[PDB]
C-alpha cells in the first residue's frame, strides 16, 4: 500500500559481524549447521602456535 | 520472559 | 581471475507460518497493532564502524573525532586489519578487490590483535581518558611492551597488567577480586581468555 | 653441558577477538548504558576524541578498525493492515537529519 | 585404623585425612588491627596445655 | 538501602541471591 | 542533540522500564501462556541501567 | 632453552588470607619463599636437580594488589559495616583435614 | 555454585533456569541453570 | 616535488617514547637499541645471567 | 562445643541470617561487579 | 511436617520442590 | 476420563493427588531418599 | 526446489523432525542446545552429504 522501505541501512554498520557474534552468544558455535552453512572458520591449534 | 534483558556485545 | 563463476537460476522466498487459532493470532494482532506494543530490536554489535588507513610501516596512528554527543556511548572496540582483506563495501562491486580468502571484516576471524603497542585516548584536547590515575600507566593504554625493566607484564608474556586488567574486565568482570578462568558460558568463542594463548 | 648464550623473547598471539575498552567508570560491565554514557559531563555537554594508536610496523597496507560502541535500536510500528514503520535511533553517533 | 596394603619394596607413606573444620574467624574492629581466631575439630591445635 | 548500586534491568534494581551470600563448599562435605 | 535525553532513551527503551512494564498487560499475559511453543521474548528491546 | 630469565606472578593459598576482602589500614605483609629446586621445580623423570645443575635465583619481588575504585561513601559505609563483631568474615579451608 | 532456592523458615529449591523445549535459542532469552 | 610541506592537519607529538622519532637509540649502560619501526621490537626480549 | 560452633559458623545461622540487614542488601545489590559472597561460612548440617 | 528429615542449610530445612514428586519423562513427550 | 486420571494420564501432578504427608516427606528427604521417580505426573497439551 | 541442508531430505520433513525433536521451526531454525540435541535425537546424527 505504502511502498516504504522499512529498512533504512546504514553504511557504516556490520550486519554480518553483528550476526557472527550473535551466534556465539546465543548458541554453540563449535557445532555445525548445513542449512544457513554455519560452520565457523577455525585453524588447527598445532599449526598457528607450533 | 520479557523480562530478560536484550543481547548487545560487550552489555 | 581463476576461472570461478557463479550463476543463478531461480531463487525462491519461503515462509514458515505457525498454524494458530484464528482467535488467537486476531487477538495476538489486535494486541501488536498498539502504540505500546511496538516490536523494538537492536543490533548485536550496535556500533559505528569506521575503517581508518594504515600505512605501510607506520607505526603512530593518529584519527580524530571532531566535536560530537557522546551521550550513551559504551565503549571502544578496535582491531587491525588488513586492506587486501577487506573490501569496498560502499560500492555494489570492488574491481580492485582481488582476494578471496577469509574477511576478518565480515567472518569475524580477526588475527591482527597482537600488531597493537598501545592506545591513548583524549577527549577535548586535554581531558586524557580514562584520567584519574586509573591505570600504572594512566596516560595511555599500553598493550604490550618491547623492553620491560620495572616487570609490568602478565602470563609470561609482553602484555601488560593494565591491558590484562581491562580485558578481563571488559568480557568477564575478573580483575578486581583475583584472576580466575572464567566460566565456559561467559568464555564464549569470539573473547579473550578463549584466544589468548601467550608464548615463550 | 654446552647450551650457547641464549636470550628469551616472548610474545602473545590472540586471534578472533575485539580489544574491548568499555567506556565504564571503573572498566566493568554493569549494564548496557553505562554510568559514563549517564553522566552529567558526557550527556550534558559535547566533547571532542583525539584517539592515538601505536601498532606494530607491517611491510603491508593494513587498516584499522574502531567499534564506537552504541545503541542502534530499531521500534517498528505496524498500526493497520500492509502498514509497517520502523523508526530508528542510534546514540551517540546518529545518522538521520 | 588397621590398614593393609600391598607390599612395595621401598619404603612408603600413608596420607590419612582426618576430615575437621578448619575455620578461621576475622575481626577487624578499628585501623590497622586485624585480629583472627582459629578453630578446627576434632583435632584442635590449641588446648589447655598451650 | 544500598539498593541504588545495582544495575537496573529496566526500572527495577536486579538485585542478587540471598542464597549466594555465603559459601558451604569443603571437601566432600 | 537533546539536553534532556531521556523522552528518547525511553522511547527506544535504552533506559526504561521492561517488556512486562511497558506492554500492555494482556500481551504480558499472552506471551506467558504462549512461551513453550510461540516465542514472543525476542520482539521487545529490554533495557539495562548501570 | 636451559638459561630461563622467567617473569611470573605466584597466588596466594592460605585460606584465612586468600579470599579475605582487607578494611582500611597499615598492615605488614611478610613471606618466605623457597630456592630449592627440587621443589619449586618439576622434572618428568624425578632426577635430583641439585646434582643436575639445576638452579635459581630471585632479582626481585613485588606485591601487586587491584583495587576496586569504590565510592568513598560507599567504601566508608561497607567499612563501618564489616567493623561490627556480627559482621566477621569467616573462612573455611577446602580440604579441612589434620594431615598424619 | 548453588541450585535456585525459594523461602517461604523452611528452604525450597526453585525450578527456574532448568532446561525446556524452546523454539528459539534459550541463552538469547533466559540464564541456564 | 614542488609541493606545500606540510599541507595536511599535524596531530601533536604523543608523550612517550618510539614516537618522538625513528632513530636508532641506546640503552642505559650504552648498548645499541634498535629504532621503532623494526619487526624486534614487536616481541619482548629480556637478557638475565644465571646463579 | 555449641557455642563455639555457633561462634565459628559450624553450626548456626546462614550468612543470610547472621549478618546485619544492610550487608545482606549490599551483598545483593552489588553481587554482579563486586562479590561478598565467599567471604562468609554457610553452616550446612546433617 | 518432616522438616527435621532434611538436611539444615543455616537454621532452615532445605525442603524440596512441591512440582518435583512426579515425573513426565516419556520418550517423544 | 476417569481412566486416564486412575492411572494419571490426565489430571492432578503429585504433590496433588498424593497425601499431603507423603509429599512432605519426599519433599524433605529428597537430597539422599529420592521419591520422584515413584509418581507419574501428567502432561496435558 | 524443495530440499534442505545441501541434500536430498525434503523441507516438508526437515520441518516436522525438527519440531518432533526440538520444538524449532516455525520461528527459525538453528542448532539446538546440546541437552536437548541427545545421542538417538535427529540433529546430532543428520549428516547431509555431496
Amino acid at each position: 500500500a505504502s511502498q516504504l522501505n522499512a529498512v533504512v541501512d546504514l553504511q557504516d554498520r556490520n550486519t554480518e559481524l553483528s550476526y557472527q557474534l550473535l551466534l556465539d552468544s546465543i548458541g554453540d558455535r563449535t557445532r555445525y549447521f548445513s542449512m544457513w552453512n554455519q560452520a565457523v572458520d577455525s585453524y588447527d591449534p598445532d599449526v598457528r602456535i607450533i | 520472559g520479557l523480562r530478560f534483558p536484550s543481547k548487545m556485545f560487550g552489555g | 581471475v581463476d576461472g570461478a563463476s557463479i550463476k543463478f537460476d531461480s531463487i525462491c522466498l519461503y515462509a514458515t507460518f505457525f498454524p494458530m487459532a484464528h482467535n488467537t493470532a486476531s487477538t495476538l494482532e489486535a494486541m501488536l497493532r498498539n502504540d505500546t506494543n511496538d516490536q523494538s530490536f537492536n543490533d548485536y554489535l550496535s556500533a559505528a564502524n569506521m575503517l581508518y588507513p594504515i600505512p605501510a610501516n607506520a607505526t603512530n596512528v593518529p584519527i580524530s573525532i571532531p566535536s560530537r554527543n557522546w551521550a550513551a556511548f559504551r565503549g571502544w572496540a578496535f582491531t587491525r586489519l588488513k586492506t587486501k582483506e577487506t573490501p569496498s563495501l560502499g560500492s555494489g562491486y570492488d574491481p580492485y578487490y582481488t582476494y578471496s580468502g577469509s574477511i576478518p571484516y565480515l567472518d569475524g576471524t580477526f588475527y591482527l590483535n597482537h600488531t597493537f603497542k598501545k592506545v591513548a585516548i583524549t577527549f577535548d584536547s586535554s581531558v586524557s581518558w580514562p584520567g584519574n590515575d586509573r591505570l600504572l600507566t594512566p596516560n595511555e593504554f599500553e598493550i604490550k611492551r618491547s623492553v620491560d625493566g620495572e616487570g609490568y607484564n602478565v602470563a609470561q608474556c609482553n602484555m601488560t597488567k593494565d591491558w590484562f586488567l581491562v580485558q578481563m574486565l571488559a568480557n568477564y568482570n575478573i580483575g578486581y577480586q583475583g584472576f580466575y578462568i572464567p566460566e565456559s558460558y561467559k568464555d564464549r568463542m569470539y573473547s579473550f581468555f578463549r584466544n589468548f594463548q601467550p608464548m615463550s | 653441558k654446552t647450551a650457547v648464550d641464549s636470550i628469551t623473547q616472548k610474545k602473545f598471539l590472540c586471534d578472533r577477538t575485539l580489544w574491548r575498552i568499555p567506556f565504564s567508570s571503573n572498566f566493568m560491565s554493569m549494564g548496557a548504558l553505562t554510568d559514563l554514557g549517564q553522566n552529567l559531563l558526557y550527556a550534558n555537554s559535547a566533547h571532542a576524541l583525539d584517539m592515538t594508536f601505536e601498532v606494530d610496523p607491517m611491510d603491508e597496507p593494513t587498516l584499522l578498525y574502531v567499534l564506537f560502541e552504541v545503541f542502534d535500536v530499531v521500534r517498528v510500528h505496524r498500526p493497520h493492515r500492509g502498514v509497517i514503520e520502523t523508526v530508528y535511533l542510534r546514540t551517540p553517533f546518529s545518522a538521520g537529519n | 585404623m588397621t590398614f593393609e596394603v600391598d607390599p612395595m619394596d621401598e619404603p612408603t607413606l600413608l596420607y590419612v585425612l582426618f576430615e575437621v573444620f578448619d575455620v578461621v574467624r576475622v575481626h577487624r574492629p578499628h585501623r590497622g588491627v586485624i585480629e583472627t581466631v582459629y578453630l578446627r575439630t576434632p583435632f584442635s591445635a590449641g588446648n589447655a596445655t598451650t | 538501602n544500598f539498593a541504588s548500586l545495582a544495575p537496573r534491568h529496566g526500572s527495577r534494581p536486579f538485585m542478587g541471591n540471598w542464597q549466594d551470600i555465603g559459601t558451604s563448599n569443603m571437601s566432600g562435605g | 542533540a537533546t539536553p534532556s535525553m531521556m523522552p528518547q532513551w525511553s522511547y527506544m527503551h535504552i533506559s526504561g522500564q521492561d517488556a512486562s512494564e511497558y506492554l500492555s498487560p494482556g500481551l504480558v499475559q499472552f506471551a506467558r501462556a504462549t512461551e513453550t511453543y510461540f516465542s514472543l521474548n525476542n520482539k521487545f528491546r529490554n533495557p539495562t541501567v548501570a | 632453552g636451559r638459561y630461563v630469565p622467567f617473569h611470573i606472578q605466584v597466588p596466594q593459598k592460605f585460606f584465612a588470607i586468600k579470599n579475605l576482602l582487607l578494611l582500611p589500614g597499615s598492615y605488614t605483609y611478610e613471606w618466605n619463599f623457597r630456592k630449592d629446586v627440587n621443589m619449586v621445580l618439576q622434572s618428568s623423570l624425578g632426577n635430583d636437580l641439585r646434582v643436575d645443575g639445576a638452579s635459581i635465583k630471585f632479582d626481585s619481588i613485588c606485591l601487586y594488589a587491584t583495587f576496586f575504585p569504590m565510592a568513598h561513601n560507599t567504601a566508608s559505609t561497607l567499612e563501618a559495616m564489616l567493623r561490627n563483631d556480627t559482621n566477621d568474615q569467616s573462612f573455611n579451608d577446602y580440604l579441612s583435614a589434620a594431615n598424619m | 555454585p548453588r541450585p535456585p532456592v525459594e523461602e517461604p523458615a523452611v528452604e525450597t529449591v526453585s525450578p527456574e533456569g532448568r532446561g525446556e523445549k524452546r523454539p528459539r535459542p534459550d541463552r538469547e532469552e533466559t540464564l541456564v541453570t | 616535488d614542488g609541493s606545500i610541506v606540510s599541507s595536511y592537519l599535524t596531530t601533536r607529538m604523543p608523550p612517550w617514547a618510539g614516537v618522538r622519532q625513528n632513530v636508532m637509540g641506546s640503552s642505559i649502560d650504552g648498548r645499541p637499541v634498535l629504532p621503532a619501526n623494526s619487526t624486534t621490537l614487536t616481541y619482548e626480549t629480556v637478557s638475565g645471567t644465571p646463579l
